[PDB]
C-alpha cells in the first residue's frame, strides 16, 4: 500500500497538468490557433497575455509540490539506509528498529521503486510463576547472581538465565559475594554449594 | 462563480492538499502512542520498593482520568485569542468565509488510556511487554538490572535503596516547582 | 437580538479580522447579531463498488434536523431523498450521519469518521457506526516476591515496506505554454527566464532519485556468489 | 513512425539509471554474502563461518 | 482582478501549511523512535534520553 | 496519413488536452492525422571545453 500510493499520487499530478490545457482563463477560447486564426496582432497580443500567465501558473504549482513531495521520499530513503546498514549487515539493539521482538537477522528484496525487509525476531512463548529473591544469605555473606535471578520452584532455590527456564544449583561459580546480610532487603536463607 | 469557472481545477487541487495534511496528522499520533495492544492496569497494592509514583499516575477522582502532572500541563498551553482557531475549534457556532476546524480521531481521554498503559506496563514488567507477553518482577529487581545495563554492579543498588528512592522521590517533586511557575517551558 | 451596547454614534461592529458581526437597525435603534448561515461538507461513506453499493452520507456540523432543508431534498432525486430522513440517523461531535447502524459493540478502527467513532460493512450485511476500542483489557499479577519466566519460544518473519525513489518526469517548458507558435515564444521572452528555472528544478529533482538508489543497494562493492552445495543446517 | 516524445504536450518520463536486473543483482550479493559469512562482508573482508 | 488576487492568498497559504506539516512530521518521527528506544526499552546511545 | 476509425459525421477529432490531431480533407474526404514538429528533446553529452 505504501508503495502503491507514490504512484497514485505522482498520476494525479500529472493528469491535472494535462487537464488544464483546456481553460481559457478569461481568454476568448483556450485554443492558441484560434486566437491566432481570428485576431490581428495588436488584439492577439492581450488574450495570449492571458493564456501565457495562466499556463505558467499551472506549471508552478506542479514544480512546487513536486519539491515537497520529493523531500520526503528522501527522508524515506535515508531511513532505508539505515535499517540496510544496521539490520542487514549488523544485529540491532535498538528496540523495534527491525521488527518486533528480539531482532536476529534480515533479508533484503527488491520491489517496485522500494525495498522489503524480512525481519527474523526471537519471541518469548509460554510462562510460568515463580518466586525470587534478590540475594541469598549464607556465612554472614550476602551472595547475588553473575547472570541470572534466583527462583524457587517452592522448595529448592536454583538460578536461572532470564530468558528461558534453565535451572541449575547454585555454586560459587555462577555467584558473587558482597557485604553482610542485614543490608539487603529481602534476603533469603539457603545453601551456596561449593564445587571444590 | 461563473467566472471562477474559467480557471480550470485549481480549487479540487487546493482541498486534495489540505486533506492530505489533515488525514497526516492522525496518523501522527497513532504513530506515537499506539503501540501496545493491551490496555495493562495497575495493581491497587503500591509496594514499589520505596518509589512513590503518585504524581504520575491517573486518580479516579476526576472525570478526566488524567495524572497530577498532565493536568498541569493542560492548564498551560492556551491561546490569547490571536487568530482564528478559538473563534471556531475547542467546542458550535461557524465562523465566516467557509473555514472549518475538523476533530481529531482519538480523543483526549482515548491519548491518557494509551500513556497509562504504557505506565502501567513498565513499572509492572520491566521491558517484556515491548518484545511479547508482559511478565512480572519486583520493581527493585528491576532496578537492579538497569544498574547492571550501564556498568554498575547490582549490590550497589541493593546496598544504598533507600537513599536511591529519597532521591528519586525529591525529583518528582521539583518537576511540579518547574512547572506551577508561570515561566513555563512548553 | 443582543447583548452589546454600542457608543450612540456608531452604526455596525466589527471583530479581530474584520468582519461585520453587529449592527444598529436605524428605525429602532437596537443592537443586533449576524451569524452566517450554515454550510458544511458531505461526505460519502462506502465499502467499494467490488463490494456492495450501499452508502452512508455524513454532514458535518449540522444538529441534523436541518437536514432536509440545508440541502434541496424536495427538489432532489427520490434516489437522494432517502439519505435525509430515516430511522437511521446519528448525530455526533463530527456532525450527523444518516444511513448507519448506531451498534454498541467496539471494533478496531475501519473507516474512520472522528471523534472516537468509526463505520465499517459487516452486519444480512449492512453498515454500522461504533466507539472503536484500544484494545484488550489486561493486568499483570504485580507483588513483591513473583517472577515470570518464559519456557518455550517463537522464531517470528514479518515484513517492512519502505519507499525509495519515484518516477523521473520532465517539461518542455516551451512546448506546454504555446507549442509551435513563435508569435507567442517571442511573448515569452518577456517573462524572463522562467522555462530554465523550471527546468533547473525538475532536474536536480531526477538526479536525486538515482542517488536514493545508490545509496540503499549498492553498499557492498563485491558481487558474491552462492555456493552450489546449499548446507546451511 | 510514432515519436511520441513530442506527442503529450512536452510531458516525458525519463528512464532510471540503474535497471531492474542490476537491483536485483545488488540484493542477491547482500543474501550471499550474509548467509556465507555472517556480519564480517560489512566491516572487511568476508570471512565463512 | 479579485478573483486572481483572491487565489494567490489561497495558493500562498496552502503552500507554507504543506512545509509546517513536514516539519510536525519529522518531529512525530522522533517521537515515535523515543517511545520505542527510551519508554519501552534502554538505551546506549549517548544524550538521546 | 491515418487509419482512424471515424463516423461519416465528423470533421476533426481530439485528445484530453482539447487539442486536435486528426482533421478530414474537405474535397477528398480523407482522414489524416497532425502530429506537431519540433523534437526539443535533445541530450548533449560532453567532456569539458
Ligand atoms: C523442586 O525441584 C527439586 C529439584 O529437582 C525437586 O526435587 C526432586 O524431585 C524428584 C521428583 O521427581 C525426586 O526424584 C528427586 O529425588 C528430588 N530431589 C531432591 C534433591 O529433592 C522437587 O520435587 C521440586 N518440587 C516441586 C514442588 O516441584
Ligand atoms: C536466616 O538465618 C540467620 C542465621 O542463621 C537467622 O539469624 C538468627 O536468627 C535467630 C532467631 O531469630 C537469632 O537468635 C540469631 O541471633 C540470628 N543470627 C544473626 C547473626 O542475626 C535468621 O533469623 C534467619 N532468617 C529467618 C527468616 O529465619
Ligand atoms: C507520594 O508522594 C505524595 C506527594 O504529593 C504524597 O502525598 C502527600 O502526602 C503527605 C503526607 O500525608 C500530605 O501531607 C500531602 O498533602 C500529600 N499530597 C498529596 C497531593 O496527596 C504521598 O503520601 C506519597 N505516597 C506515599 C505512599 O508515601
Ligand atoms: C421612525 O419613525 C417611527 C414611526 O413613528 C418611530 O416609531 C415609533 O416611535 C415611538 C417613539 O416616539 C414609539 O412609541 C412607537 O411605538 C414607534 N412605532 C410606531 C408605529 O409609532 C421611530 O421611533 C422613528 N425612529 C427614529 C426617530 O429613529
Ligand atoms: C515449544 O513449542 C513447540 C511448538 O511451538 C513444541 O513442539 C510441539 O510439540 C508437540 C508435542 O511434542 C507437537 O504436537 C507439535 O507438533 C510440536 N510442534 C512442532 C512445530 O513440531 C515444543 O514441544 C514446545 N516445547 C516444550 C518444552 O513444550
Ligand atoms: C501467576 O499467578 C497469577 C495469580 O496468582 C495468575 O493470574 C497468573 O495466571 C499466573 N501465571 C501463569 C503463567 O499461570
Ligand atoms: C474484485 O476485483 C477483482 C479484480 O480483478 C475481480 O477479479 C473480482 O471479480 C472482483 N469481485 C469479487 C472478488 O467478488
Ligand atoms: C441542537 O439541537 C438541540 C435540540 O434542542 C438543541 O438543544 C441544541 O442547542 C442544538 N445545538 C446547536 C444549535 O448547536
Ligand atoms: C446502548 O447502550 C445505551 C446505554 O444506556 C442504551 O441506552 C442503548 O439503548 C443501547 N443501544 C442499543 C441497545 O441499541
Ligand atoms: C512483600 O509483600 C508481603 C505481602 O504484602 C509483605 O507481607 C512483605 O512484608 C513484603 N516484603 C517486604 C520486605 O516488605
Ligand atoms: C471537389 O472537387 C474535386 C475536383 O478536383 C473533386 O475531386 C471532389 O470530389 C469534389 N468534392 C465534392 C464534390 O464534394
Amino acid at each position: 500500500g505504501k508503495l502503491q500510493d507514490v504512484v497514485n499520487q505522482n498520476a494525479q499530478a500529472l493528469n491535472t497538468l494535462v487537464k488544464q490545457l483546456s481553460s481559457n482563463f478569461g481568454a476568448i477560447s483556450s485554443v492558441l490557433n484560434d486566437i491566432l486564426s481570428r485576431l490581428d496582432p495588436p488584439e492577439a497580443e492581450v488574450q495570449i497575455d492571458r493564456l501565457i500567465t495562466g499556463r505558467l501558473q499551472s506549471l508552478q504549482t506542479y514544480v512546487t509540490q513536486q519539491l515537497i513531495r520529493a523531500a520526503e521520499i528522501r527522508a524515506s530513503a535515508n531511513l532505508a539506509a539505515t535499517k540496510m546498514s544496521e539490520c542487514v549487515l549488523g544485529q540491532s539493539k535498538r528496540v523495534d528498529f527491525c521488527g518486533k521482538g528480539y531482532h536476529l537477522m534480515s533479508f533484503p528484496q527488491s520491489a517496485p521503486h522500494g525495498v522489503v525487509f524480512l525481519h527474523v525476531t526471537y519471541v518469548p512463548a509460554q510462562e510460568k510463576n515463580f518466586t525470587t529473591a534478590p540475594a541469598i544469605c549464607h556465612d554472614g555473606k550476602a551472595h547475588f547472581p553473575r547472570e541470572g535471578v534466583f527462583v524457587s520452584n517452592g522448595t529448592h532455590w536454583f538460578v536461572t538465565q532470564r530468558n528461558f527456564y534453565e535451572p541449575q544449583i547454585i555454586t560459587t561459580d555462577n555467584t558473587f559475594v558482597s557485604g553482610n546480610c542485614d543490608v539487603v532487603i529481602g534476603i533469603v536463607n539457603n545453601t551456596v554449594y561449593d564445587p571444590l | 462563480s461563473n467566472l471562477l469557472l474559467q480557471y480550470g481545477s485549481f480549487c479540487t487541487q487546493l482541498n486534495r492538499a489540505l486533506t492530505g495534511i489533515a488525514v497526516e496528522q492522525d496518523k501522527n499520533t497513532q504513530e506515537v502512542f499506539a503501540q501496545v495492544k493491551q490496555i495493562y492496569k495497575t495493581p491497587p497494592i503500591k509496594d514499589f520498593g520505596g518509589f512513590n509514583f503518585s504524581q504520575i499516575l491517573p486518580d479516579p477522582s476526576k472525570p478526566s482520568k488524567r495524572s497530577f502532572i498532565e493536568d498541569l500541563l493542560f492548564n498551560k498551553v492556551t491561546l490569547a485569542d490571536a487568530g482564528f482557531i478559538k473563534q471556531y475549534g475547542d467546542c458550535c457556532a461557524q465562523k465566516f468565509n467557509g473555514l472549518t476546524v475538523l476533530p481529531p480521531l482519538l480523543t483526549d481521554e482515548m491519548i491518557a488510556q494509551y500513556t497509562s498503559a504504557l505506565l502501567a506496563g513498565t513499572i509492572t514488567s520491566g521491558w517484556t511487554f515491548g518484545a511479547g507477553a508482559a511478565l512480572q518482577i519486583p520493581f527493585a529487581m528491576q532496578m537492579a538490572y538497569r544498574f547492571n545495563g550501564i556498568g554498575v554492579t547490582q549490590n550497589v543498588l541493593y546496598e544504598n535503596q533507600k537513599l536511591i528512592a529519597n532521591q528519586f522521590n525529591s525529583a518528582i517533586g521539583k518537576i511540579q516547582d518547574s512547572l506551577s511557575s508561570t515561566a513555563s517551558a512548553l | 437580538e443582543s447583548n452589546k451596547k454600542f457608543l450612540p454614534f456608531q452604526q455596525f461592529g466589527r471583530d479581530i479580522a474584520d468582519t461585520t458581526d453587529a449592527v444598529r437597525d436605524p428605525q429602532t435603534l437596537e443592537i443586533l447579531d449576524i451569524t452566517p448561515c450554515s454550510f458544511g461538507g458531505v461526505s460519502v461513506i462506502t465499502p467499494g463498488t467490488n463490494t456492495s453499493n450501499q452508502v452512508a452520507v455524513l454532514y458535518q456540523d449540522v444538529n441534523c434536523t436541518e437536514v432536509p432543508v440545508a440541502i434541496h431534498a424536495d427538489q432532489l432525486t427520490p434516489t437522494w431523498r432517502v439519505y435525509s430522513t430515516g430511522s437511521n440517523v446519528f448525530q455526533t461531535r463530527a456532525g450527523c450521519l444518516i444511513g448507519a447502524e448506531h451498534v454498541n459493540n467496539s471494533y478496531e478502527c475501519d473507516i474512520p469518521i472522528g471523534a472516537g467513532i468509526c463505520a465499517s460493512y459487516q452486519t444480512s450485511q449492512s453498515i454500522i457506526a461504533y466507539t472503536m476500542s484500544l484494545g484488550a483489557e489486561n493486568s499483570v499479577a504485580y507483588s513483591n516476591n513473583s517472577i515470570a519466566i518464559p519456557t518455550n519460544f517463537t522464531i517470528s518473519v514479518t515484513t517492512e515496506i519502505l519507499p525509495v525513489s519515484m518516477t523521473k518526469t520532465s517539461v518542455d517548458c516551451t512546448m506546454y505554454i504555446c507549442g509551435d507558435s513563435t508569435e507567442c515564444s517571442n511573448l515569452l521572452l518577456q517573462y524572463g527566464s522562467f522555462c530554465t528555472q523550471l527546468n533547473r528544478a525538475l532536474t536536480g529533482i531526477a538526479v536525486e532519485q538515482d542517488k536514493n538508489t545508490q545509496e540503499v543497494f549498492a553498499q557492498v562493492k563485491q558481487i558474491y556468489k552462492t555456493p552450489p552445495i546449499k548446507d546451511f543446517g | 513512425d510514432l515519436i511520441c516524445a513530442q506527442k503529450f504536450n512536452g510531458l516525458t518520463v525519463l528512464p532510471p539509471l540503474l535497471t531492474d536486473e542490476m537491483i536485483a543483482q545488488y540484493t542477491s550479493a547482500l543474501l550471499a554474502g550474509t548467509i556465507t559469512s555472517g556480519w564480517t562482508f560489512g566491516a572487511g573482508a568476508a570471512l565463512q563461518i
